[PDB]
C-alpha cells in the first residue's frame, strides 16, 4: 500500500518536479520506510533515523551488518553484499 | 603580537590561551559547553 502511494504522488511526476517533492515529502517517506517497506532507510545514528553523512564509520559498518547479514542463520542475503561489506 | 605601521602607527595584541577562560566557569557550564562544541564540530565536518 506503501508502495501505492508513492505511484500516486511521488513516481509518476516528471523529472523537474521529482526532486522538488522529495524533499517536501522527505520525513514521512522516511518514516514508513522504516515502518512500512521492505527496504528500510538506512541512515540510524543514536537510535535516531538521519541523513547517511551524519554517521560514524563504525555505525555505518555495523548498519551494513545489520541490514546485509542475518544473525539468526549466520549466513549473507548474498556473497556479492559480502563482498560490497 | 606588535604591528608597526607607516605614520607613526603601533600596535599590540596580546593573545591569552582559551583554558584560561574555561576555568572561571563551573563544572555544569563546561561540560554542556563541550557538547555542543562536538555537536558543531561534526557539523562543520560535513559541511566543509
Amino acid at each position: 500500500m506503501f508502495w501505492k502511494e508513492l505511484d500516486d504522488t511521488i513516481f509518476n511526476l516528471p523529472k523537474n518536479k521529482l526532486l522538488d517533492a522529495l524533499n517536501k515529502k522527505r520525513d514521512h517517506i522516511i518514516k514508513k520506510l522504516n515502518n512500512d517497506f521492505q527496504k528500510p532507510w538506512f541512515g540510524k545514528n543514536a537510535n535516531g533515523v538521519c541523513d547517511l553523512q551524519e554517521m560514524t564509520y563504525k555505525e555505518v559498518a555495523n548498519r551494513l551488518v545489520e541490514l546485509m547479514y542475518v544473525k539468526k542463520s549466520h549466513r549473507w542475503i548474498d556473497v556479492s553484499l559480502r563482498n560490497m561489506y | 603580537v606588535t604591528s608597526f605601521g607607516f605614520g607613526q602607527k603601533g600596535a599590540q595584541a596580546v593573545v591569552v590561551h582559551p583554558d584560561y577562560l574555561f576555568a572561571v566557569l563551573d563544572r555544569s557550564t563546561y561540560e554542556e559547553y563541550a557538547t555542543k562544541v562536538s555537536a558543531r564540530n561534526k557539523k562543520t565536518y560535513r559541511y566543509m
